[PDB]
């Protein structure tokens, strides 16, 4: 159990799971979290190569889905973004607003 | 001119006791002394 | 329980697994705090009708 | 409907001062509700009821405040007993 | 627990108003006897609160006309203030547990 | 858009002249470079460099900044300006971070600001009371004044009496034939 207690409430929540069980993506409103599984803490990297566990996004996140251990597609309420996991570099982006 | 009231549907005896004091002598037949057990036919309330 | 926490609080600071060692206490106390507010609503309705029939 | 005007002013003043330590205005509201609540509900449908939902939101905020306050009250009683055992 | 179950299932299936429509004082009093036995229990208090709330909001003035049911409400007020004190002290103990964690 | 931001439709024209879901969807699909070049439009970007955000728009950040650290957040909180920033930043920290993280941060925090905050709340809001819970659980049990304890005691007691009475008022606003002989009159 990881138990925060947020005073706000927004059900726009989702989570994805790394295929080996290492980490947990957590799509929260305007926020992407990465959670270690062994301690339910954020992804602490000692090398500090800015693959951080807190990503800012524009709107409420709807889906976060990993296609493998390398590619992650997130669909937030206004758009979609396709990013890598070995490197924290954005690849693709498409608009969801007009539809 | 005249009148008639509907406030006294059970009544045994009406008279003038005095100059103006009336006597309306009613009945409470079922609610008071009989209390006869009626057959239970319930109304579907919901 | 109040006196246990009062006279041995610091040992419960030094123990690492508070939830693991008083899950049952926390569960019962949480249940009572959950019963609290609806009970107070009951109390408001209760003394409402109580003073209502007391004045009439 | 002087009682209704009284209820209007009492509700407005109570919304303006939610944390007033006085008791006379809340006990007036108490007696007025536990006496004439149905006719109070059948006075008006728009403005008095908007005042009712406003005051009910404020008092619900007070209800949200209450249990944490009880928790710190227990913390302070425990700390007072700790101070007593520190003296003895 | 069996009375608790049938209370739950009556409240869930039907409504407590149709459960309590044609009541008099002699059939109100075993309900309230079970209440004075079982409001003190953690598991049932919300359900018993629902039932006593709907029966008071139905039988407001018959409460006045029947005298011993008033005394039931008095001792109910006393024991429910006892539960007030118990639950408030419980929230206090929860606060000091939050201190000690 | 990147070229416009470097050389610097509505926001673009505004930036060019000065030199929001639709805005977010049109300008969030490079972004870090744009934010660095930027550091109104900043407010919109905030709505859509945590040290920079902390060193800095004050209200816009304390309601809608994406990255905000606990240390500068508690420093801005224990600024005793109190322009409703107490309730604002209390909601902000209870939204953003965990109770144990706030506990260890207030363990880091010096005791003098704690005592000043206790004096300020006792002299002149469930987020605030949860913050008092948190600050009590972070200071622990030993170092705290008895006189300040008694002032907080009378404060919390009068507040819990008015809270109880308030809850009772809240739920309170949430709430045979003729006798054997009567004497009645008649009209003509």
């Amino acid at each position: 159990i990881s138990l925060p207690n947020f005073n706000h409430f927004s059900n726009s929540v989702s989570l994805a799971w790394s295929q080996d069980g290492s980490l947990i993506f957590h799509g929260f409103d305007d926020k992407l979290q990465i959670l270690d599984f062994d301690t339910f803490k954020k992804f602490e990297s000692l090398e500090n190569t800015k693959t951080v566990s807190e990503f800012t996004l524009d709107s409420e996140i709807q889906t976060v889905k990993l296609i493998n251990d390398t590619n992650l597609i997130v669909a937030t309420r206004t758009t979609l973004n396709a990013i890598n996991l070995l490197r924290g570099q954005v690849i693709n982006s498409f608009d969801l607003y007009p539809f | 001119h005249f009148f008639f009231t509907d406030k006294y549907k059970p009544l045994l005896f009406v008279d003038l006791i005095s100059s103006n004091e009336l006597a309306i002598i009613e009945r409470n037949p079922l609610t008071f002394h009989s209390k006869q057990k009626a057959f239970i036919q319930p109304k579907l309330v919901f | 329980v109040k006196w246990c926490l009062i006279i041995h609080g610091g040992y419960l600071v030094s123990i690492p697994n508070l939830m693991s060692t008083l899950s049952s206490l926390h569960s019962t106390l949480k249940r009572r705090s959950d019963l609290l507010p609806r009970l107070l609503a009951l109390d408001a309705r209760l003394d409402c009708t109580i003073n209502k029939f007391k004045t009439l | 409907d002087h009682l209704s005007k009284i209820f209007l002013t009492i509700s407005k003043s109570i919304t303006q001062n939610p944390w007033n330590e006085e008791n006379l205005l809340p006990l007036w509201l108490k007696w007025l509700l536990t006496l004439k609540s149905g006719e109070l509900n059948s006075i008006k449908d728009k403005h008095t009821k908007k005042n009712c939902k406003h005051l009910k939101s404020a008092l619900r905020s007070s209800e949200e405040i209450l249990p944490v306050l009880l928790g710190i009250q227990g913390r302070l009683e425990m700390l007072r007993r700790q101070a007593k055992l520190r003296e003895d | 627990e069996l009375t608790l179950t049938v209370l739950q299932e009556l409240r869930k299936r039907g409504k407590v108003r149709v459960a309590l429509y044609g009541r008099d004082e002699s059939t109100l009093e075993p309900l309230l006897n079970w209440c004075l036995k079982g409001i003190e229990d953690v598991r049932s208090a919300s359900i018993v609160a629902d039932w006593v709330a709907v029966v008071l909001e139905l039988y407001g003035n018959t409460l006045e006309s029947s005298p011993v049911l008033q005394e039931l409400m008095i001792d109910l007020k006393t024991k429910v203030r006892h539960e007030i004190h118990k639950s408030k002290e419980a929230q206090r103990i929860e606060g000091m547990l939050q201190l000690l964690t | 858009v990147i070229e416009k931001l470097s050389a610097l439709d509505i926001f673009f024209k505004e930036l060019k002249i000065k030199e929001y879901i639709s805005d977010p969807g049109f300008l969030n699909k490079d972004l870090i470079f744009g934010k660095f070049s930027g550091n109104t439009f900043l407010l919109t970007h905030p709505l859509f460099r945590n040290l920079l955000s902390l060193l800095r728009l004050f209200k816009q950040a304390i309601v809608t900044c994406p990255n905000l650290p606990l240390n500068e957040l508690l420093e801005e909180l224990f600024s005793i300006r109190n322009r409703e920033l107490l309730l604002d930043i209390s909601f902000r920290i209870l939204q953003d971070f965990t109770r144990d993280s706030i506990k260890q941060e207030m363990k880091k925090l010096s005791k003098l600001d704690v005592q000043n905050f206790i004096e300020f709340i006792t002299s002149g809001s469930t987020q605030l009371f949860q913050l008092l819970s948190l600050v009590l659980d972070s200071i622990g049990l030993f170092s705290l004044e008895g006189a300040l304890l008694e002032n907080l005691t009378l404060y919390i007691d009068k507040q819990v009496e008015i809270a109880e009475r308030n809850t009772e008022l809240w739920n309170l606003i949430d709430t045979r034939a003729l006798p054997t002989y009567t004497m009645e009159y008649l009209d003509i």
